[PDB]
RNA sequence: AUAGAUCCGUAACUUCGGGAUAAGGAUUGGCUCUAAGGGUCGGGUACGAUCAACUUAGAACUGGUACGGACAAGGGGAAUC
RNA sequence: UAUCUGGUUGAUCCUGCCAGUAGUCAUAUGCUUGUCUCAAAGAUUAAGCCAUGCAUGUCUAAGUAUAAGCAAUUUAUACAGUGAAACUGCGAAUGGCUCAUUAAAUCAGUUAUCGUUUAUUUGAUAGUUCCUUUACUACAUGGUAUAACUGUGGUAAUUCUAGAGCUAAUACAUGCUUAAAAUCUCGACCCUUUGGAAGAGAUGUAUUUAUUAGAUAAAAAAUCAAUGUCUUCGGACUCUUUGAUGAUUCAUAAUAACUUUUCGAAUCGCAUGGCCUUGUGCUGGCGAUGGUUCAUUCAAAUUUCUGCCCUAUCAACUUUCGAUGGUAGGAUAGUGGCCUACCAUGGUUUCAACGGGUAACGGGGAAUAAGGGUUCGAUUCCGGAGAGGGAGCCUGAGAAACGGCU
RNA sequence: UGGCCGGUCGGAUUUCCAACGGGGCCUUUCCUUCUGGCUAACCUUGAGUCCUUGUGGCUCUUGGCGAACCAGGACUUUUACUUUGAAAAAAUUAGAGUGUUCAAAGCAGGCGUAUUGCUCGAAUAUAUUAGCAUGGAAUAAUAGAAUAGGACGUUUGGUUCU
RNA sequence: CGGCACCUUACGAGAAAUCAAAGUCUUUGGGUUCUGGGGGGAGUAUGGUCGCAAGGCUGAAACUUAAAGGAAUUGACGGAA
RNA sequence: CCCGUCGCUAGUACCGAUUGAAUGGCUUAGUGAGGCCUCAGGAUCUGCUUAGAGAAGGGGGCAACUCCAUCUCAGAGCGGAGAAUUUGGACAAACUUGGUCAUUUAGAGGAACUAAAAGUCGUAACAAGGUUUCCGUAGGUGAACCUGCGGAAGGAUCAUUA
């Protein structure tokens, strides 16, 4: 009550950050910034946890305020600045750059891309508007505002941002048969292409989504991401492909993958 | 509904900055603003064409139709311009496996495009609050027959 | 001491008629207004002149918070024989 | 983990309860208690009362340092390191505790904002600043007025402060310089009409009102009122620009003005490059802090649908004094009887309204587990509510805040 | 599910088939249309059955059921039920993995050369009602054409609007 | 065909007496209303309502208690045969 | 075997004069603090200014009724901030009286019930319980009860087409 919220509760966290339930009553609530709270991603979950280069929260931030880590080209010296989907964390010290993109179960995964790959993101059109003195701006999923788009950009198009002069460097429209990459829901992290998308005026468009192993589901249009044409997605996928094998063929491969 | 005292009130009933401008004589008499409201609901040539002014309407005045579309049997007309429908429904209690029957009074505003009476099935939208009870305004009426034209006595 | 009038509120008990003006409480002048409440007068083989009475309700303003301004005008309640 | 047994009789078979029996993240108590791991714990009764101490403060290269503080000699006689105090900024609205209130209220799942406010973060964003231009007053940079400090005091006492003397700012109050065009409006000199021009003002963005645009399923022709860009005056005519939503009076743009006129950098650190009329001239880097508007994020507020225990020894309730609705206003951040004014007489109820009780905060959940159920949930997570009871408010983006005030 | 070249010392295969479970089409066939492109598994088939077999290959087919779906529809009987799918926070419950020395638990951990380190994980299910989308059309309601204010439509008028 | 009943049997039911319904019930669901939850206290107290009254309808609790009761068997007893 | 009246003892509720008492709601009416909004107020504490000594060219100027300018004091020039105080509102604590609801409780005394089996009196019921019992109603009686009227068999008769 009475103002904003300053406190995360462990077990009030996200899921996906896996903090474990001991060590501490409280999570690191993420700043405000370009990503939902329960949709990001923490500095110091990304670094303590996730890449174990710090022990504590005092080592993230005896990391970050040597200027170490960059997220999307920009320092972002916070020990709690939201690191959401699709963005690119460059540590310069170690030469290597991440993508944050989900893995198939859910969560965020460790994913190393190359240093051209990390010269660009994309990004969901969230809306196309007219700004002040009649000038058109595009919103991104990661609330960037990009004035003078190209014309034929809509609504869940998906715009290819340079992230050293945020433009545009191309997009990809919202069609049938193209990558969706899910970033919401129980089918979250997987990866598929449009069968087709089901209207429903007055709320909630469904997509009808099948993967490389013909395996349909289908997920409400807040949650697809346009990544790519059939095949050749636009960034580089994490390793597994967002496949979501079961549980019987994960345990396959896990005996098929530790007895040699 | 060109008819009945538009202005019976002590102020004068328009729509809001639409200007019917007395130097230049329109092609067409007295100008008026209609929208559809959206989701396949028809506005009717009454609201097109009538002389009423209703600023709560969902075709010819400031509301919107937004939420849960909603339909029920009217049990009350006995307000100007609102409405009292009876939305019956069935509660399952898990204990018995079995049903039973319940209803909900629904307060909404009716425009003066429709006219509705005592057992019509309508179909209300929610809009903003209206009033203090009111926030679903009549989008459609689905009785054209109700079973009232062979009543009538004979020779 | 109470008291007229208007509005509110009214218990036990009861023979259901009362008790009851129960008890108890607000308002009340002046002035300037407003709104309702009528009678007679014409139609094609939807509306106006005109006349008049005092009742009621409300509002603003106003004053040494006065106003049933003199007069007139219930004190009430719980019980017993 | 689908189980029964003792007790009515002289004996019997039943109904039937008593008693046994077994769990309890279910409390208390008795006796006893060696080791390891883990761990609840003033909820029940008294949301009763509180001694004391603590729990909210915070400074980086980067707002203000003349401490008459400490320490050191450097572009450093403006300052330069560190730094009490104090001003400014930010936070103090989170956390923590408790369950008193509360029975469609809170709350849960689900919606809505095309009905709103939103500090911060993140992204975008500001050449227009002249009162009535042929009356500008520094921009190589305006002003005073205060703390800390000094010094003089009052009270028994308080995180009480008074009088006097100083001095700062990213405090307070003012104020400025940045194209080049277009388009309107006014307009001393076009005579025989389809006959124009200097030079003046205005146009950023906020606020408020009014008006306009914000189009659009297809195709030809007919005179005209006047032609419209330009004529081979036959008349060629192509093209005007229109985004979004299921939906708008949306976004946005334009016109006329309006405003105890909002914003449009008089701020700070580090580095000191580059050019030639070598003037400490013109340019110039990486940041910090501010700042208008939009978007985003953190939210907030309100809201749709459906769901709550017992009670009829509670059957009618609401409407005086807003109860249901309409119109208009006010108020609000905004919808709305939220409030006001004038009208209408509605609204809820045996599908249980209204009232009464609750030894009721709601939920995720917990105990018992054939299945169905029954009972518990003050309590580690989510939401609400409260700080002895009520009420009122200040500051602020956010409080009707109580380790804020009245 | 396999079912047999058992040729891998009782383990690929499958018109050799049966039992299930779906979708079409035709049987008088109940479900819609109209605006413009997708040129239907090109209705057709110049090129042609060069490929050898039979029937598993019919192609740049002559305009082609332009019907392989996008938005404003002469466009609408409403429900209950049930299937499926999004949602129903984490902790908890059930449960997978993992010798916390066991266990309750925890989400760890495991493997080299310990020299420039490699790597699997943190699954899954249930979460009941109500709301959302979707398949079914039994069961149980509901509505239609009876003073015909009934349907169509290749008719022909008229009015009015855009 | 409809009715008041009756006799035999026990398919079945029941604790049994007995029952053509008291059957079609652990192989438990045709539709519906009312009522009961060990014996007393107690149909009492109180409230409401009806009645002229008598009372009628509705209707507890504190407390107390290990049985009360139903059907049948054997005995005993009968101012029963 | 059993039933009542009466009798001691203990316990539990009920009625009960006491306008009994207490607590907590809600509420009419009266008084009504405080802050907030508002009509006023103006201690002060100030910048410019004079047409009057104000010992001060009105800043290109001391002749075309003409190009922003200060000091003692009076002010006839203004303008801003602004405390105490104060007017009217809406919010409204809290107090007084009255109303009603929910809960708790003192109470002389009365009428019951149970513990409860043994006391005194009788023997109502169980046998045809010695008047068959039991229900409803009415009256009477020390008490179980008796009597009337209608009913039932749970009767002591399933029966006299004898
Ligand atoms: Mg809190
Ligand atoms: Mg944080
Ligand atoms: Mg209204
Ligand atoms: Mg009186
Ligand atoms: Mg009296
Ligand atoms: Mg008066
Ligand atoms: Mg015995
Ligand atoms: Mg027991
Ligand atoms: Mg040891
Ligand atoms: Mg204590
Ligand atoms: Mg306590
Ligand atoms: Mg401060
Ligand atoms: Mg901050
Ligand atoms: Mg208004
Ligand atoms: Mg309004
Ligand atoms: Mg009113
Ligand atoms: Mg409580
Ligand atoms: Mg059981
Ligand atoms: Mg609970
Ligand atoms: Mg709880
Ligand atoms: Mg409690
Ligand atoms: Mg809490
Ligand atoms: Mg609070
Ligand atoms: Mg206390
Ligand atoms: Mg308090
Ligand atoms: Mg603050
Ligand atoms: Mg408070
Ligand atoms: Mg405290
Ligand atoms: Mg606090
Ligand atoms: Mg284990
Ligand atoms: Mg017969
Ligand atoms: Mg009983
Ligand atoms: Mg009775
Ligand atoms: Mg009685
Ligand atoms: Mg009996
Ligand atoms: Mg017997
Ligand atoms: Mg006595
Ligand atoms: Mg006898
Ligand atoms: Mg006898």
């Amino acid at each position: 009550a009475r103002g904003p919220k300053k406190h995360l509760k462990r077990l009030a966290a996200p899921h996906h950050w896996l903090l474990d339930k001991l060590s501490g009553c409280y999570a690191p609530r993420p700043s405000a910034g370009p990503h939902k709270l329960r949709e990001s991603l923490p500095l110091i979950v990304f670094l303590r946890n996730r890449l174990k280069y710090a022990l504590n929260g005092r080592e993230v931030k005896a990391i970050l305020m040597q200027r170490h880590v960059k997220v999307d080209g920009k320092v972002r010296t916070d020990t709690t600045y939201p690191a959401g989907f699709m963005d690119v964390i460059t540590l310069d010290a170690t030469n290597e750059n991440f993508r944050l993109v989900y893995d198939v179960k859910g969560r965020f995964a460790v994913h190393r891309i190359t240093d051209e790959e990390a010269s660009y993101k994309l990004g969901k059109v969230k809306k196309v508007q007219l700004g002040k003195k009649g000038v058109p701006y595009v919103v991104t999923h990661d609330g960037r505002t990009i004035r003078y788009p190209d014309p034929n950009i809509k609504v869940n198009d998906t715009v290819k941002i340079d992230l050293a002069s945020g433009k545009i460097t191309d997009f990809i429209k919202f069609d049938a048969g193209k990558l969706v990459y899910v970033t919401g829901g129980r089918n979250l992290g997987r990866i598929g292409t449009i069968v087709h998308k089901e209207r429903h005026d007055g709320g909630f468009d469904l997509v009808h989504i099948k993967d490389s192993l013909d395996n349909t589901f289908v997920t409400r249009l807040n949650n697809v991401f346009v990544i790519g044409e059939q095949g050749k997605p636009y960034i580089s996928l994490p390793k597994g492909k967002g496949i979501k094998l079961s549980i019987a063929e994960e345990r396959d491969r896990r005996r098929a993958q530790q007895g040699l | 509904s060109t008819e009945l005292t538009v202005q019976s009130e002590r102020a004068f009933q328009k729509q809001p900055h639409i200007f019917n401008n007395p130097k230049v004589k329109t092609s067409k008499r007295t100008k008026r603003w209609y929208k559809n409201a959206g989701l396949g609901f028809k506005t009717p040539k009454t609201a097109i064409e009538g002389s009423y002014i209703d600023k709560k309407c969902p075709f010819t005045g400031l509301v919107s139709i937004r939420g849960k579309i909603l339909t029920g049997t009217v049990v009350s007309t006995k307000m100007h311009r609102t409405i009292v429908i009876r939305r019956a429904y069935l509660h399952y209690i898990p204990k018995y496996n079995r049903y039973e029957k319940r209803h909900k009074n629904v307060p909404v505003h009716v425009s003066p495009a429709f006219r509705v009476q005592v057992g019509d099935i309508v179909t209300v939208g929610q809009c903003r609050p209206i009033s203090k009870t009111v926030r679903f305004n009549v989008v459609k009426v689905s009785a054209a027959a109700g079973k009232a034209n062979k009543q009538f006595a004979k020779f």
